[PDB]
DNA sequence: CATATTCTGCTGAACAAAG
RNA sequence: CCUAAGAGUAC
DNA sequence: CTTTGTTCAGCAGGTACTCTTATTCAATATG
């Protein structure tokens, strides 16, 4: 039924503001305060209010809606929670940028170390992007250990004069871990700076020097890279065994009830610090599992708990594996087989997959009759259709329907149908590393189990038939069809941009035929004659004066084939050592869409620029060059079929 | 322009910023031995005025840093003394038309 | 108070309506959706000004659907109450609360608590009224009110009003 | 947008409608004949909506114009009357 | 290198 | 790698190839503006060959015997003989192509006459040939005025870039310099008049199916050329002293300061 | 069937992009998402049936937008969301070209 | 000259075995790689470090590095290329999508 | 921009704090700005007649309080359809508290007050306010305090209640 | 007797040292 | 149902 | 106001597709 009508304006994302949330917006964004670690109450059958799953973040059970938004499962986007930390933490994706904003920033008086007073700064504070200001800033602020409350007047070094510094000596800062050591100079005196100093020296950054680090002033300021607010992400983020994320939350919830009761109780700043440590390390694995050094937060199974950091990088994540490239509805794969009697825009489709994948068409009073047809003949036989939409969303399922009687199509229905002959349709061979590796075709619906397609297709394709499987993907609009058959078409991609030449041509049987086929020798009775004229769908009707009339009328196989090339074509190659007369009938000289000499064979016919392709489909057009290739393969396989040709043992021998 | 034999002091590169209009251009024998714009890899450059640069931008409604950039630090840009924000003409020698114009900004 | 507004609108039409009479569909959906309309951004929407060619724009077809969505700009006459503002109006309707005055599209509610001690409620006289020592406030009589209060309501808005100010009350 | 829209009698792009373009309104043109839109030609028996838009654009009965982008963010509006099939 | 075959340096 | 790196680049209305921030890669795509498929090999016949040859072939004067051309070439064949203006006419167009001949060895250092240009003028001038029955016999209806006046509207009529401004017309003549060379090299007077003997309404509808053909393989703007080159170039290499192949592919894409084997040439 | 990464990107070089729209959105998935103006965030309480939509913290109640956006791109805001950075979407340029 | 220099070097290892591609996209290639005054190169180090926008960067390689930077910096998208509309799942601007069909009133009732 | 939830004060007409969208000078559809003028009752009324006899008459080609009443009351009938309560209600309201009959009287009054060079919303209050003296509409109105002399107000209200009628 | 927890590739960036 | 491992097919 | 000369720094590995098989912390401890 899909996703039923909302009255909200339906716009178009334009532009993406990235940023931090501010402790404040996760308070109010968020619908529940998450306190139990547990996820189920201990009558075990329901989610447990004020735990990890409740009901206010979403539905856990289909039978039963969200509490907050009275959805069912289908619509409910899931509302977020918010755990409030017992003790601020640093956020493990930012400890290295926090490790350099508070380098950059005296950490007594919380302002920036180097003003404009210094010569470098209104070189460094001149660059545009933030990252390049920030690196400057960062590189150049590192050095400086002191506050400097009095520095040289800008005018000339002569008078000092005072900023709103306080003299302060900025310690050296490293990371032991998930922590921050700082050691002050000597008078070293070392000690961890603990994160809530860290907020407060953030929080006292002046807008103007933040502003300048490349933080803004409404979207992330530094110290929102603290997590002071967990935000819970619904259950549709951590479906249910419960998920790995579910157990980090329970965890952090653990860490969070023991770091309060070790608090409020009172404990040795041993035992609060490691409550702090444990709480730290709990929210940084959740977050990110994959911090070198450290050990990994392992699974209940002794396996590494998946952080959020893992389920989006890498092949399988979120944007490489699920938003770049996903598995998609309406496609069939199967083994392919060649078969020189289709054309070269059609393949081949076995009856069970046209049965199988399935179009909607929107019902028209141009297609009432025949949509109504497909709909009485029902799914189980083909052609015909799968399902019908009607207008309000509802599915009728032409299965299970045939007991309420015939159906009564009305305009602007759909009739979800068996794709039948001529739909355009996507096809594929993987890796596909070229545009040409993925063409529309049209569809000929065969009576068996592989893909079918013409021979000379194979080659943009690499593929063979030794086993090779290929892909077809319907079109499920007007649109999409439309711009499938008009851009995507195979007769259009016949000559590739990735070396201005054609990238089909006759291959295989059929070159080794219509090289032995043109050759001086061949002489064509006239009963093969009217065959092979037969066999040419666009042949005119007329025959051709045969080139010996007397005292047998034969017909080389040159006069044969020139009935296969379109009319008004020339086309003049000279090979090696050929003249304008051919001793050695090589070379290629076709006037008027008649070969007046020369061999055919890969030179000409194959996909070489300047060939008989290039010059059809640069001269008649696209569609009349896959004619061509038609029209060729049919005569040549014909003549190679009625004559033979082998290979054996005795070839190899000299 | 100030051409030299080996290597320029540090405590003489920091005053080399004079009083502005006055620039200072530093130059090695070395590097001036082969003049680098007679090969046939480096194309023609032609520096752009104010109003060829204005021009420019106008006409294909361009920003200053949607051109093509070149380094203030290119031997082409020193040779040629360009400054930051001007534009360089390219005259290339093509091979799909017989002449290319292309456009570098400086940074 | 009334003021004219530069205002526009989006319409999704369906490709089924693309007929010759495209113009006049756009125009008659306008209507019946924001006239008489109301809203807190720009308080009541009364009528459309300049109703002989609204500006319809070209109008762009939604891809994947075909509807297409026209951004129609037009001229509205609007009524947006402000905060502190003296304007006329008449009353409709006394009750223990208060009373309410009728104020173009709006009711407005004065509160008991926002007239001088002289005026009290009086249900005896039917329908009940205000009376006060000099002058007496019932139904259907003339009077102004000072808003000072705006709140936001479901397809309407209930302001808040007074008369404690001087020269406030029946002219 | 009264700045951004390029008037009509200074367009500087190709008067000749792109594969692209061709492309797109044949969809769209399918896609409203398949939704009951009003066809502005006459019909010789032909049932496909994609042929009928292939109809509609070969004598410029097409109602559509293409708003063509540039890359500041100006358009162009070139009405299919005007534009030339060539391809 | 790289990665792979950061950098240098990386 | 190399699709992700020119998965936005695109061709955009003004012929200019940005990518998604708008900066200009090329200010017009391929510095021809003609798209891939589109594109044959053909010879430039006026780099080639000897200055003798060149004007045999080219050169021809109205007022002299050494290169002066049949009378029964064309109608007015004994009229054109002692005329001022069109020989006048012939000077300029021998002095373009002259100017043309030395491009193009200035563009080619080893003078190769065959090189990829959009439109078949061989196949376009066959086409006519044989559409319009030339017997080769009876004197061309042609005057060299036509000839002449109908090579420039040609040239002119040659647009890719269509502003109206000195920087876009400057631009177009670029862009369509090389081509206008390979049809001043077919297209000449002696060269219509003796070897090919086109008449006038065949001279036209070969001026009409150049122009058409030019026309129609100009780049079509909104084409994704950035993925278009990135498999143009991977795909090949697919199919694959110094280091060659796929571990120099590699080498260059990652600009590896360090490398295999770091030659260098010395003239 | 997966339709790759490189397929997508031989849609793209075909230069249809409604098919690939297609292919992406409609046969994979379709999800709608209501969000506000204000904050680009997808913190929308839309209860369909009663005809209300509210972002809470933003407070209002007449500034929501829907989008149609594949659900693996919605799983990737809500846990981008839950990574402490906020993905706002915006259906209005603030910038121009 | 580094550009030509570029351009000769993949012209040469795309000859070498005698194959042929196009000028073109190989100068696309070597355009691409020299656009920014310096050797680009193509990777996560080289192009995929551009302020070209955040979910384009992501899409290659570092995604969660990129994203982080991205909301400490907080970068704004203008959804201008096609990483980004393929991963908001809407038309791209490219190809048929590289610019807006509209409806002409006054031309649709010229016809009738 | 965005500016997330931005803070923002409580609209008052004695701090003259209409709005953002309110402001004094407003873009139009031409793309230029114009003054954000404002609409006394009279001029309003009459702007709403205007508007709605100009609709009638297309849709064709495609005095005393009771007459006026019945008069209004069959034109909006007439022109357009029903869900128009909370128009009815304003042109009532209008046509009880009109304090100008036709368009030379409030001609007269707007070109005055532009002559006032006053905001637009103080003079369209002073047109709609029929207030007798000057302290009186100081009073009412707080945003006239010393913007004005004593005696300049106190005569274009005497002139103002001159023009009144009926 | 049943649930709970204990191979394959480098250049820099940084640290100590000093006349 | 998830995870991991292994084997294999076409490049 | 410039000089070398050791020691630590950070990962990725192609696109699809088919099948099978094992596995979900052991057990001592307390209610
Ligand atoms: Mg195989
Ligand atoms: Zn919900
Ligand atoms: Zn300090
Ligand atoms: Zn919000």
């Amino acid at each position: 039924v899909g996703q039923q009508y909302s009255s909200a304006p339906l716009r178009t994302v334009k532009e993406v503001q990235f940023g931090l949330f501010s402790p404040e917006e996760v308070r109010a964004i968020s619908v529940a305060k998450i306190r139990f670690p547990e996820t189920m109450d201990e009558t075990q059958t329901r989610a447990k209010i004020g735990g990890l799953n409740d009901p206010r973040l979403g539905s856990i059970d289909r039978n039963l809606k969200c509490q907050t938004c009275q959805e069912g499962m289908n619509e409910c986007p899931g509302h977020f929670g918010h755990i409030d930390l017992a003790k601020p933490v640093f956020h493990v994706g930012f400890i290295a940028k926090i490790k350099k904003v508070c380098e950059c920033v005296c950490m007594h008086c919380g302002k920036l170390l180097l003003d404009e007073h210094n010569e470098l700064m209104r070189q460094a504070l001149a660059i545009k992007d933030s990252k390049k200001r920030f690196a400057a800033i960062w590189t150049l602020c590192k050095t400086k250990m002191v506050c400097e409350t009095d520095v040289p007047s800008e005018d000339d070094p002569t008078q000092l004069v005072s900023r709103g510094g306080c003299g302060n000596t900025q310690p050296t800062i490293r990371k032991d871990g998930l922590k921050l050591v700082g050691s002050w100079k000597k008078d070293p005196e070392l000690r961890v700076l603990s994160t809530e100093e860290i907020l407060n020296i953030f929080k006292h950054i002046s807008v103007k020097d933040f502003t300048s680090l490349g933080f803004n002033e409404v979207f992330s300021r530094p110290e929102w890279m603290i997590l002071t607010c967990l935000p819970v992400p619904p259950p549709p983020v951590r479906p249910s065994g419960e998920d790995d994320l579910t157990f980090k939350l329970a965890d952090i919830l653990k860490a969070n009830i023991s770091l309060e009761t070790l608090e409020h109780n009172g404990a040795p700043h041993h035992a609060i610090e490691e409550a702090e440590s444990l709480l730290q390390f709990h929210v940084a694995t959740y977050m990110d599992n994959d911090i070198a050094g450290q050990p990994q937060a392992l699974q209940k199974s002794g396996r590494p708990v998946k952080s959020i950091r893992a389920r989006l990088k890498g092949k399988e994540g979120r944007i490489r594996g699920n938003l770049m490239g996903k598995r998609v509805d309406f496609s069939a794969r199967t083994v392919i087989s060649g078969d020189p009697n289709l054309e070269l825009d059609q393949v081949g489709v076995p009856k069970s997959i046209a049965k199988t994948l399935t179009y909607p068409e929107v019902v028209t009073p141009y297609n009432i009759d025949r949509l109504t047809q497909l709909v009485r003949n029902g799914p189980n036989e083909h052609p015909g259709a799968k399902y019908v939409i009607r207008d309000s969303g509802d599915r009728i399922d032409l299965r299970y329907s045939k007991r309420a009687g015939d159906i009564q199509l009305q305009y602007g229905w759909k009739v979800e149908r068996h794709i039948m002959d001529n739909d355009p349709v996507l096809f594929n061979r993987q890796p596909s590393l070229h545009k040409m590796s993925m063409m529309a075709h049209r569809v000929k619906v065969i009576p068996y189990s592989t893909f079918r397609l013409n021979l000379s297709v194979t080659s943009p394709y690499n593929a063979d038939f030794d086993g090779d499987e290929m892909n077809l993907h319907v079109p499920q609009s007007e649109e999409t069809r439309a711009e499938l058959s008009q851009l995507c078409a195979v007769p259009l991609q016949i000559v590739s941009p990735q070396s201005n030449k054609p990238c089909m041509g006759i291959v295989q049987d059929t070159l080794c035929g219509i090289r032995k086929l043109t050759l001086r020798d061949t002489f064509i009775e006239l009963d093969q004659v009217l065959n092979m004229l037969y066999w040419v769908p666009d042949w005119d009707g007329v025959i051709p004066t045969p080139a010996i009339i007397k005292p047998k009328p034969l017909w080389s196989g040159k006069q044969i084939l020139s009935v296969a090339i379109p009319n008004g074509i020339h086309l003049q190659r000279f090979d090696e050592g050929t003249t304008l007369l051919s001793p050695k009938d090589n070379g290629m000289l076709i006037i008027d869409g008649q070969i007046i000499f020369g061999v055919v064979e890969k030179k000409t016919v194959g996909s070489s620029n300047g060939g008989l392709i290039h010059v059809v489909t640069r001269e008649k057009g696209p569609q009349v060059c896959a004619k061509l290739f038609g029209n060729i393969q049919k005569v040549v396989n014909f003549w190679l079929l009625h004559n033979g040709f082998s290979t054996g043992i005795g070839d190899t021998i000299a | 322009i100030f051409v030299y034999q080996n290597n320029i002091t540090p405590s003489a590169m920091k005053l080399v910023p004079s009083i502005p209009p006055a620039t200072i251009e530093t130059f090695n024998e070395a590097a001036l031995v082969v003049n680098i714009t007679h090969h046939e890899l480096v194309p023609k450059h032609i520096r752009l005025s104010s109003d060829e640069k204005r021009e420019l931008l106008k006409r294909y409604r361009l920003k200053e840093s949607q051109l093509p950039r070149i380094q203030r630090a290119d031997p082409v840009a020193l040779y040629l003394g360009l400054k930051r924000g001007e534009v360089v003409k390219i005259i290339r020698k093509s091979e799909t038309s017989g002449r290319y114009a292309s456009y570098r900004i400086c940074m | 108070m009334f003021f004219i507004k530069d205002l526009s609108l989006n319409i999704t039409l369906h490709p089924s309506f693309f007929g010759p009479r495209m113009k006049q569909y756009l125009k008659t959906k306008l209507l019946e959706e924001v006239e008489g309309s109301c809203t807190g951004k720009f308080g009541y929407i009364l009528c459309v000004l300049d109703y002989d060619n609204i500006d319809i724009q070209r109008g762009r077809i939604l891809p994947t659907d075909g509807s297409a969505e026209f951004n129609v700009k037009y001229r509205a006459v609007v009524f947006k109450p402000f905060k502190g503002e003296v304007v006329d109006g008449t009353v409709v309707s006394c009750s223990q609360h208060g009373f309410e005055v009728q104020v173009g599209p709006m009711k407005v509610f004065v509160t008991k608590h926002l007239m001088p001690q002289d005026l009290t409620f009086n249900a005896g006289s039917n329908p009940p009224s205000y009376q006060s020592s000099e002058d007496v406030i019932t139904i259907k009589s003339r009077i102004r009110v000072k808003i000072e209060g705006c709140i936001s309501q479901v397809s309407s808005i209930h302001a808040i009003g007074s008369i404690k100010e001087d020269y406030l009350g029946a002219i | 947008l009264k700045e951004k829209a390029i008037p009509k009698d200074q367009r500087a792009t190709t008067p000749y409608m792109t594969k692209y373009e061709r492309a797109r309104i044949l969809g769209t043109r399918a896609l409203q004949i398949s939704m009951n839109a009003p066809v502005f030609v006459d019909l010789e028996g032909e049932t496909d909506p994609l042929r009928i838009a292939m109809k509609e654009l070969a004598e410029k009965k097409i109602p559509l114009v293409i708003r063509r982008y540039l890359p500041d963010g100006s358009f162009e509006d070139w009405s299919v009357e005007e534009l030339i099939v060539d391809l | 290198t790289x990665p792979g075959v950061t950098x240098p340096g990386v | 790698r190399l699709v992700k790196a020119l998965e936005d680049i695109m061709v955009h209305y003004d012929n200019t190839t940005r990518n998604s921030l708008g900066n200009v890669i090329q200010f017009i795509y391929g510095e021809d503006g003609m798209d891939a498929a589109h594109i044959e090999k053909q010879s430039l016949d006026t780099i080639g060959g000897s200055d003798a040859a060149f004007e045999k072939r080219y050169r021809v004067d109205l007022l002299n015997t050494d290169h002066t051309l049949d009378p029964s070439l064309l109608e007015s064949g004994s009229e054109i003989l002692g005329d001022l203006k069109l020989q006048v006419l012939l000077d300029e167009e021998y002095k373009q192509l002259v100017k043309d001949r030395k491009f193009l060895r200035e563009v080619f250092v080893d003078g190769e006459a065959n090189w990829p240009l959009p439109v078949n003028i061989r196949r376009i001038i066959q086409n006519a040939q044989q559409t319009f029955h030339i017997d080769h016999t009876k004197p061309s209806d042609l005057t060299i005025k036509d000839i002449v006046l109908g090579v420039k509207d040609l040239q002119e009529n040659l647009l890719v870039l269509r502003g109206k401004n000195e920087i876009i017309q400057n631009a177009q003549r670029d862009a369509v310099t090389l081509f206008c060379c390979l049809l001043r090299s077919r297209l000449a007077t002696r060269r219509v008049l003796q070897e090919y003997r086109l008449t006038k309404q065949a001279f036209d509808w070969v001026l009409s199916n150049i122009e058409a053909q030019f026309l129609r393989s100009v780049v079509h703007p909104g084409e994704m050329v950035g993925v278009l080159a990135a498999q143009s170039i991977g795909e090949p290499a697919t199919q694959m002293k110094v280091t060659s192949g796929v571990p120099r592919l590699k080498e260059i894409l990652n600009v590896a300061k360090n490398m295999k084997t770091p030659s260098l040439t010395v003239y | 069937l997966r339709f790759g990464e490189m397929e997508r990107d031989c849609m793209i070089a075909h230069g249809a992009a409604s098919f690939l729209k297609e292919r992406l959105m409609e046969a994979s998935d379709a999800f709608r998402v209501h969000i506000c103006g204000i904050c680009g965030l997808m913190t929308v309480i839309a209860k369909l049936n009663h005809n209300q939509f509210e972002c809470k913290g933003c407070d209002n109640k007449i500034d929501i937008y829907q989008i149609h956006i594949p659900y693996a791109a919605k799983l990737l805001f809500q846990e981008l969301m839950a990574m402490n950075i906020t993905p706002r979407l915006y259906t209005d340029r603030s910038r121009d070209f | 000259a580094g550009r030509a220099a570029l351009y000769k070097e993949v012209y040469n290892v795309i000859a070498s075995d005698g194959s042929y591609v196009n000028y073109r996209h190989m100068a696309l290639l070597v355009d691409v790689m020299t656009t920014q005054g310096g050797l680009t190169s193509v990777t996560r180090h080289g192009f995929n470090r551009s302020n070209t926008g955040a979910l384009m960067r992501c899409s290659f390689e570092e995604t969660v590095e990129i994203l982080f930077e991205a909301g400490a910096s907080a970068e704004l998208d203008d959804c201008r290329g096609v990483s980004e509309n393929v991963i908001l799942g809407q038309m791209a601007p490219i190809g048929t999508g590289a610019f807006d069909v509209m409806i002409d009133e006054e031309s649709l009732v010229k016809y009738m | 921009r965005r500016r997330l939830k931005k803070v923002e004060e409580e609209e008052n007409a004695a701090t003259l704090q209409l709005g953002q969208e309110f402001q004094l000078k407003q873009i139009n559809h031409q793309g230029e700005e114009e003054e954000l003028i404002a609409l006394n009752l009279s001029e309003a009324r009459l702007v709403i007649k205007e508007a709605l006899v100009e609709r009638r008459r297309a849709f064709k080609r495609s005095e005393t309080r009771e007459k006026e009443l019945e008069s209004i009351d069959v034109l909006l009938e007439q022109t357009t359809g029903g869900n128009n309560k909370d128009l009815k209600n304003t042109m009532q309201y209008l046509t009880n508290f009109s304090r100008f009959r036709d368009q030379e009287t409030v001609g007269a009054v707007i070109q005055l007050l532009k002559s006032t060079g006053l905001h637009p919303f103080e003079v369209a209050q002073l047109g709609s306010l029929a207030c007798d003296t000057a302290d009186e509409a100081k009073t009412l109105i707080p945003s006239l305090n010393n913007k004005i002399s004593d005696d300049e107000l106190e005569r274009i209200l005497k002139e103002l209640s001159n023009l009144e009628t009926l």
